[PDB]
């Protein structure tokens, strides 16, 4: 009745993973009140949110977050007067008492905390209000910054906050992770198809959970009781194989345009996207070692090139076959 | 109560002999002060160098229990709008004090955030209130000030905190809280600050919180970096060592092994790089170039997002590109 | 009731001719409708993804999933300006367009997708062309979809993933939609020229619209109904191939920029480039097809023509970071004539 | 209650202000016959024009100065009706003053005021040009409207040279009995860098903070101006020279990259020994670093690339 | 609870708090509770100080349970109070009866209204984070400037005129004589000209003025005080002197001007500032106008 991604969100301190130094402090802030502002960033799809609803729901309880939790979001209008009212506001708010319910069954610190989420889509204006505000009420106040990147978020708000870097999960990061899902919820899969879902998805468990649930689907649908392999998941993820991607390696060595400039007009008629064709390129070229050193210069300079293109919003075509052209003339 | 609030907050300076570094505008200051003359002093100097707790211990010293109904203290939080500063400003500087025989200190948080009129009034009320009432400027930006505002406004410069501020400041927060850190570890620090201390004291936070007990233990090198992610020296020396001497398999791998061992990231990785790399010697005043250059485009690609391995291999074969000619 | 794409299309699973292993896909999917992540779709235009997402809708809901009905609402994005949007309704399911403005976009998905959500059985809205979004909606949606993810189900299609930033991909499956092979469209046109009794010579003219139409099965069909209408009913070998005027505009730009190469020549390819634009055209598709078809050229050697794929991806970096349009297309052209010769 | 000596100096008279001494001789005679035109000052800010506007206004008045004058200065109501009516009021009023003298009304920083009001107080001079008088104080003359100029007299200020700013140094001087040193005086004027109100106060923050005034205490309270420092590490001819120079300068004494962007657009744009290409190109890569740096990446390596691509141009391989 | 306090004629409540709309309408009020009774404080600009008391017998249920040092404080914002209440206390004679509670700290303020078996329930909460505490706009009474006493309808009635002309700048005016004929008045200036408002030495509306020479003891005769105040005081007070028995002045050497407000009744007690220094040698035309 639930996606995987939402059912098995982690609602305690002690669910996530791969995070040693974040869930510590919060641990040991847990039996204190000495909690600073919080500075949340790393990769998408790594557990901030996870983790912060997690101190939350520890922290207070569930009867807390009606009067003393705010966050602000995307969702609603973040103008600099609204931001400025409402952050001003919800800081000028007194400490709500807590029942005894709360006071026997939870720890309940005397402060407040407010969350910031996606702190990259606010004006420099609405960050300098908001650390300006969080000074100014730091007694029984605490903010917390969740942003994927940092650069965007002004210098004296990383100063202000305490930057808790979140570790990408790799493999070994989540793989315990992935397969206690995958024993919760009954999936069979062969020795190396978890870790094939972990490299896929690099530092994203989100994606990887996701490619689970469809792959177990399948598996219902399908009706035999087979265990799912690698070439599943990796066409349901969108990996291209290794037989095409060769004849394509086997088209660029080749010095004739024409064959270059079709074979991509069919790549393109299948739909692919040049994403991922590009890092498996990039995987096959850095990894094989017949080449020489300025060669793979050249070519991982171009397909960073490439990578910097395509992360613009390009047409996915045109970069595709321009690095091809440009690797085919090195 | 104290003891429950962030370091930055808890260590916040309430006497102008609690402020370290800036010796020279301390003493300048006090001087101004004992004279009973406070010529619209201006502070600028990057975020964490201590100009608006400079302004208020000042602010304590020279009025004590004054500070309820003579200090007007102003910043971004607040609107400042062109009528409601002009308003605002005007209706405070034209009133004469209650009882006090001392100037009224205007404290301006964050000035560089206001239109160009509203500084335009501001600095009019500068020059006309001024018989009883005297203005503060706190900006970290320059350029969004009017160049008449710096003229009447006496500048004082904030440079970054020195070494011997930051250890004592690292001092003081070991004796209030009996804590104790090795001399790496102070080391590790005093590289980290970049001449802050609001990182300092939140690193140090975060450090005393991943320790199990606080008390009968160091604090080294090795739990500082684990806790606030920083690469190891060690480790930046050998992935420069295997980019400098293993062409591209056995480089890619041992940089592939470090950042997956400790999980590090690439931007602070790319910045070590580059912090060992301006120490060498580069006799071609070519490679230096290419290498700025390449760095830089990366930073701003990986800050536009992307392929991490991509952007990893992208710095490798830059390096090697740049010191092969 | 008059066009080959509305009398035939499919409205179930079973219906559907080509990608067999998506339909097993979406059946699969379809299988346990209240398990259902979010679902992005990527891959060529005119393929059917819409077609796809109609199919499985039906699927989890039953009939009266295609039957729609039309409101119109206002937005207010600044004073006592308000701009409406077309929204579709439909029981079971909802419809939306990006139609309006590139800044004011935002706003309305976030106080359209606030309305919808609201509390409940879920509902599923389809979100067209994705992709053609500012990075400002985006975080709207991966808010609400993580935070609101009981009664709504966002579905993405678009033709391109490389500007949907990668945590909305994380947050939603990645669906694909190949385009089809010439010979499953040459199956569809000879159902759809047997259903309609038209006459037909030979086999190779569905052939010839296959390829022409470059796996597009709404450019298939409209080019089928064109040349039904103008040979009255009878298809002949020797019958032209008919194709938009866009198409034939870029064409003659792309020759006569080949042929003269000079100043004049810059100001008129400007003036085309300007009427093109007048047609409410994106100019990177325009961009995109002056490309390719300055690259079918025989006479240019390999240099011309990778100098060419070059200036067009730069200027199609540029267009993507520039704001106005013009400038990037005329500083592609006329680098293209300073290589050229 | 001492004031500050920018303030507890200000002169009274047009003989005491020093700077531009033909305007000021000017000024002395329109303010000794009496005949007192509409008139427009600009320049560079902090030089003495409201000064000298006021005490033209005080010297051609005397007594008069109670009601004669009618100041509306940027902090205040400045709209487009109040304003009107309050100069209307204003212009609509005889005093008992000699046939040679005029009433004299200061609008202080006229830049900033709305065109609306612009336009009223051009119908306000059309009306009632035979009574009152107008006198602009602004910075530059660009946001005065065409046609308040084409009714006034122009007269543009220069920045005040050494000689003048040295004997306005000497006087408060030998005012205020403080030991001085050449060095030091050199050095105030050098930091200045021809700011009369900006040596006033390193002068007094000199005195209060170190007593004797030297070129040591100078540059230890205040530092150098940035421009100098951009424009010597811009011109340097090693790469390695200047990337040494703007870190040790701007990095460790706390400079803002933005700031440093901008102060280094203001040096190319006002360079001389320069060809177009090359002022054109540093252009062009100043402005791309400001986009990088107001997207959010302003770090020393981004500053670091910059000053490697301007060497690269400069010395083209 | 804490606090509690019952009302049944909220007439009286509404026309004090009638009488803070004009600038306390905004927000950050800080409401004392102690023994004397209940006061409400509002300063913006740190210019001008109002204070609204309420007295124990104003109260019918008045309690008061406490085990502290008897001083708590609370801020809330005036704004969702007057938006609250405007639409309640309708028509007349509704006996609408009125319960306050507060519960110490962290607890909302609470106000019952009962309205012909309609109940309503309104918490209001505070704010007490950044409250500094101490604050007010006090003065000594050992070196008052001057006294005096006035009715509240010729101040009103004076304020009213004065409000409509103008007169951003306005004057306070105080003079004894050796023949008993005191001299009150407040003048201003505007773009009409001079506007002059003269209150007489008749009894009626000046039943006790004498000017101090700032011993608070040592009255004197022949003493001119110049007073010079904001036009934005008077605005506000103009409608705090609409309803009144009897107004008292009195401002000490400092300039601070402490007026209070009679209407048993309850008193309302303003504290001002004044200005820094006179326009040039105003105070000097002033005189000469006024033995003129
Ligand atoms: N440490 C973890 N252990 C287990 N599951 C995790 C962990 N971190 C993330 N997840 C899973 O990741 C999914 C979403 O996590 P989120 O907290 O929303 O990720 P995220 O950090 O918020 O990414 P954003 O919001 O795009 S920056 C859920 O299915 C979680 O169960
Ligand atoms: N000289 C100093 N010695 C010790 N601690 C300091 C010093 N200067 C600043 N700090 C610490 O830094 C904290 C925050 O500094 P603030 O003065 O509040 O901010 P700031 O330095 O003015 O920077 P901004 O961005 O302009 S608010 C204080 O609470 C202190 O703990
Ligand atoms: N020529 C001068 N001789 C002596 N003192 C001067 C001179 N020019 C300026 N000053 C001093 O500088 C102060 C400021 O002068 P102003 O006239 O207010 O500056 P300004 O020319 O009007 O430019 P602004 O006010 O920034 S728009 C005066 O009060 C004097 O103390
Ligand atoms: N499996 C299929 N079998 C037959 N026709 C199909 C199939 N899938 C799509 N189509 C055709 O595609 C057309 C609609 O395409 P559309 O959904 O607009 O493409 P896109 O989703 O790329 O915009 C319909 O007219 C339909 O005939
Ligand atoms: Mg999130
Ligand atoms: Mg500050
Ligand atoms: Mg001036």
């Amino acid at each position: 009745q639930q996606p995987w991604v939402e059912k098995y969100r982690p609602k305690n301190l002690d669910e996530v993973t791969a995070q040693d130094h974040a869930v510590t402090v919060l641990k040991k802030t847990l039996k204190s009140a000495n909690l600073p502002h919080m500075l949340f960033y790393g990769p998408p799809g790594t557990g901030k949110t996870s983790t912060i609803l997690a101190l939350t729901k520890e922290l207070y309880g569930p009867d807390l977050m009606k009067s003393r939790i705010l966050e602000l979001n995307a969702s609603d209008e973040r103008g600099i007067s609204i931001v400025r009212e409402k952050v001003k506001n919800f800081a000028r708010l007194t400490v709500s008492k807590p029942s005894k319910h709360d006071l026997e069954n939870y720890p309940c610190p005397p402060y407040k905390i407010i969350i910031l989420d996606e702190a990259d889509s606010m004006t420099a204006d609405a960050q300098s209000a908001l650390r300006r505000t969080m000074e100014t009420y730091s007694g029984v106040t605490r903010f917390c910054l969740i942003c994927n990147y940092v650069t965007r978020i002004i210098d004296p708000l990383a100063s202000r906050c305490s930057k808790f870097r979140f570790k990408a999960l790799d493999a070994s990061n989540a793989i315990d992770r992935l397969r206690f899902i995958s024993e919760q919820e009954n999936v069979k899969c062969d020795d190396g198809v978890l870790e094939r879902i972990l490299d896929i998805s690099a530092g994203d468990l989100r994606r990887g959970i996701t490619l689970l649930q469809s792959a177990s689907k399948g598996a219902q649908y399908l009706g035999d009781g087979k265990n799912i392999t690698s070439t599943q998941v990796e066409e349901l993820a969108g990996v291209v194989p290794h037989d095409i991607l060769i004849e394509i390696v086997e088209k660029v060595k080749s010095g004739d345009f024409d064959e270059i400039k079709k074979y991509v007009n069919t790549f393109m008629k299948s739909g692919w996207s040049a994403a991922s064709v590009v890092n498996q390129l990039h995987e096959y070229y850095i990894t094989n070692d017949n080449f020489d050193t300025n060669f793979k210069n050249q070519i991982s300079w171009l397909l960073f090139t490439t990578d910097s293109r395509l992360n613009n919003g390009t047409n996915e075509h045109i970069q595709l076959l321009n690095l091809l052209v440009k690797i085919s003339q090195l | 109560s104290k003891e429950n609030l962030p370091w930055v907050e808890k260590y916040r300076p309430e006497t102008l002999d609690e402020v370290y570094g800036q010796n020279e505008v301390i003493t300048t200051v006090r001087k101004f002060v004992d004279e009973g003359k406070l010529p619209h002093l201006l502070f600028y100097g990057p975020p964490g160098t201590g100009k608006t707790s400079t302004i208020v211990a000042l602010a304590r010293e020279i009025y004590g229990k004054n500070y309820s109904n003579m200090v007007l203290e102003l910043n971004a939080s607040d609107d400042r709008g062109i009528d409601v500063v002009r308003n605002q400003i005007k209706d405070f500087a034209s009133t004469r004090q209650i009882f006090s025989k001392g100037f009224k200190l205007i404290i301006l948080d964050e000035a560089d955030a206001m239109t160009n009129a509203a500084q335009n009034a501001l600095r009019r009320v500068i020059e006309r209130y001024t018989k009883n009432t005297r203005f503060c400027v706190l900006a970290n930006y320059a350029h969004k000030l009017t160049p008449a505002l710096l003229s009447r406004c006496t500048r004082f410069r904030f440079q970054p905190l020195p070494q011997e501020a930051i250890e004592r400041r690292i001092a003081n927060v070991l004796v209030h809280e009996k804590l104790k850190l090795s001399p790496n570890a102070e080391k590790a620090l005093i590289e980290l600050s970049n001449g802050d201390m609001r990182r300092v004291l939140n690193v140090l936070q975060s450090c005393k919180a991943t320790l199990d007990n606080p008390d009968e233990d160091e604090i080294s090198d090795d739990v500082i970096y684990e806790c606030c992610g920083a690469p190891r020296p060690s480790d930046l020396k050998a992935v420069l060592k295997s980019i400098l001497e293993d062409d591209w398999g056995t480089a890619h791998y041992t940089l592939n092994k470090v950042r997956s061992a400790k999980g590090l990231a690439l931007i602070d990785l790319i910045e070590g790089i580059v912090k060992i790399l301006e120490d060498y010697e580069l006799q071609n005043e070519e490679t230096r170039v290419h290498l700025l250059t390449k760095l830089a485009d990366i930073e701003y690609s990986i800050s536009k997002g992307g392929n991490d391995q991509i952007q990893g291999s992208a710095v490798i074969g830059a390096i090697k590109a740049s010191f092969e000619n | 009731m008059s066009l080959w794409v509305d009398k035939y299309r499919p409205k179930s699973l079973n219906a559907l001719s080509h990608n067999e292993e998506l339909t097993n896909f979406l059946k699969s999917l379809s299988d346990q409708p209240r398990d259902l992540p979010h679902l992005l779709l990527y891959g060529p235009n005119g393929t059917g993804k819409k077609t796809r997402c109609m199919a499985l809708l039906e699927s989890i809901f039953g009939p009266g999933v295609y039957r729609l009905k039309i409101d119109v609402r206002q937005f207010v994005t600044a004073s006592n300006r308000k701009l409406e949007l077309n929204v579709v309704s439909s029981p079971y399911h909802l419809e939306i367009t990006p139609s309006d403005m590139g800044n004011n976009d935002r706003i309305v998905i976030q106080e359209l997708l606030k309305e919808v959500a609201q509390m409940e059985r879920y509902k599923c809205v389809i979100i067209n062309e994705a992709n053609s979004l500012t990075k400002d909606a985006q975080a709207a949606l991966r808010r609400t979809m993580e935070k609101y993810s009981k009664n709504i189900r966002l579905i993405m299609v678009c033709d391109s993933m490389s500007p949907i930033i990668a945590p909305i991909k994380s947050r939603c499956l990645l669906i694909r939609c190949p385009a089809p092979s010439d010979s499953e469209i040459s199956t569809i046109l000879s159902d759809v020229v047997t259903n309609e009794r038209i006459q037909l010579e030979t086999k190779d003219i569905l052939k010839r619209i296959a390829q022409a139409s470059n796996g597009n099965l709404r450019v298939s069909l409209l080019m089928l109904e064109s040349m039904a209408l103008n040979n009255e009913l009878a298809l002949k070998s020797s019958s032209p191939i008919i194709k938009p005027d866009w198409i034939i505009v870029i064409h003659k730009l792309t020759r006569k920029i080949v042929k003269e190469r000079s100043v004049n020549s810059l100001i008129e390819c400007r003036a085309v480039l300007y009427d093109l634009l007048a047609h409410c055209i994106p100019a990177n598709i325009i961009l995109k097809e002056l490309t390719f078809s300055l690259l079918d050229v025989e006479t240019l050697n390999t240099t011309n023509k990778s100098s060419i794929i070059e200036y067009s991806s730069v200027f199609d970096e540029r267009l993507s970071l520039g704001n106005k349009a013009i400038f990037h297309l005329e500083g592609f052209i006329a680098k293209v004539m300073c290589c050229l010769d | 209650l001492q004031l500050p000596w920018v303030e507890k100096y200000r002169p009274q008279v047009l003989s005491d202000i020093v700077g531009n001494k033909e305007t000021i001789d000017r000024l002395q005679q329109i303010a000794k016959d009496g005949n007192m035109p509409h008139m427009i000052i600009s320049g560079m800010p902090g030089i003495g024009k409201t000064t000298s506007v006021h005490c033209l206004a005080h010297e051609l008045l005397g007594r008069s100065y109670a009601d004669g004058v009618l100041e509306l200065n940027a902090s205040d109501d400045r709209g487009i009706d109040v304003v009107r009516n309050q100069i209307k009021h204003f212009a609509q009023k005889k005093l008992h003053l000699p046939p040679g003298k005029h009433k004299i009304v200061i609008l202080d920083e006229a830049d900033s005021m709305t065109a609306g009001a612009q336009q009223a107080l051009r119908r306000t001079m059309e009306l009632y040009s035979n009574s009152t008088r107008f006198a602009f104080a602004c910075n530059q003359s660009n946001k005065i409207i065409e046609p308040l100029q084409s009714r006034c007299a122009i007269l543009r200020y220069s920045k005040l040279s050494d000689e003048d700013v040295l004997k306005r140094l000497l006087q408060i001087i030998k005012l205020e009995d403080v030991k001085y040193t050449n060095d030091g005086l050199e050095a105030i004027i050098f930091t200045a860098e021809g700011d009369m109100r900006q040596a006033i106060n390193n002068l007094q923050s000199t005195v209060a903070g170190h007593g004797l005034v030297n070129a040591d205490n100078v540059f230890k309270i205040v530092d150098s101006p940035h421009p100098l420092i951009v424009k010597k590490m811009l011109l340097a001819s090693n790469l390695e020279d200047s990337i040494q120079i703007l870190r040790t300068d701007l990095w460790k004494k706390g400079y803002s990259s933005i700031d440093i962007v901008t102060t280094s657009f203001r040096v190319t744009k006002n360079l001389a020994q320069v060809k177009e290409s090359v002022r054109l190109e540093m252009i062009k890569e100043i402005g791309l670093t400001h986009m990088r740096i107001l997207e959010g990446v302003g770090t020393y390596l981004q500053l670091a690339s910059m000053l490697a691509k301007i060497h690269k141009l400069n010395n083209k391989a | 609870n804490k606090f509690s306090a019952s009302t049944v004629h909220l007439e009286h409540i509404t026309t004090a708090l009638s009488c803070l709309t004009p600038f306390g309408s905004k927000d950050d009020v800080l409401i004392f509770i102690d023994a004397d009774g209940l006061s409400f404080v509002r300063e913006n600009n740190h210019v001008i100080k109002i204070q609204l008391l309420l007295s124990r017998e104003l109260f019918m249920s008045y309690s008061y349970r406490n085990e502290t040092e008897d001083h708590m404080k609370l801020c809330v914002k005036i704004n969702h109070i007057l938006d609250s209440v405007s639409v309640m206390n309708r028509n007349s004679d509704d006996i609408v009866e009125c319960t306050l509670s507060y519960d110490g700290h962290g607890s909302p303020f609470v106000l019952i209204f009962e309205d012909s078996f309609i109940s309503e329930r309104v918490e209001y909460s505070t704010y007490l984070i950044k409250d500094f505490d101490t604050n007010g706009l006090e003065l000594d009474r050992e070196r008052i400037s001057f006294e005096a006493i006035i009715k509240g309808e010729a101040l009103h009635s004076a304020l009213k005129d004065l409000k409509e002309i103008g007169c951003k700048e306005c004057y306070v005016y105080a003079k004894t004589e050796a023949n008993d004929e005191n001299v009150f008045a407040l003048i201003s200036k505007s773009q009409l000209g001079f506007s002059k408002i003269k209150l007489p030495s008749n009894r009626s509306i000046l039943e006790k003025l004498q000017v101090f020479d700032g011993d608070s003891t040592t009255v004197i005769d022949g003493f001119a005080v110049i007073g010079f105040f904001d036009f934005t005081s008077f605005d506000k007070i103009r409608k705090s002197t609409k309803i009144a028995s009897k107004v008292l002045f009195r401002m000490d050497v400092h300039g601070v001007l402490s007026v209070n407000i009679l209407s048993p009744g309850i008193v309302i007690e303003v504290c001002m500032l004044e200005k820094e220094s006179i326009d040039e040698a105003a105070q000097t035309e002033i005189e000469l106008l006024m033995e003129t």
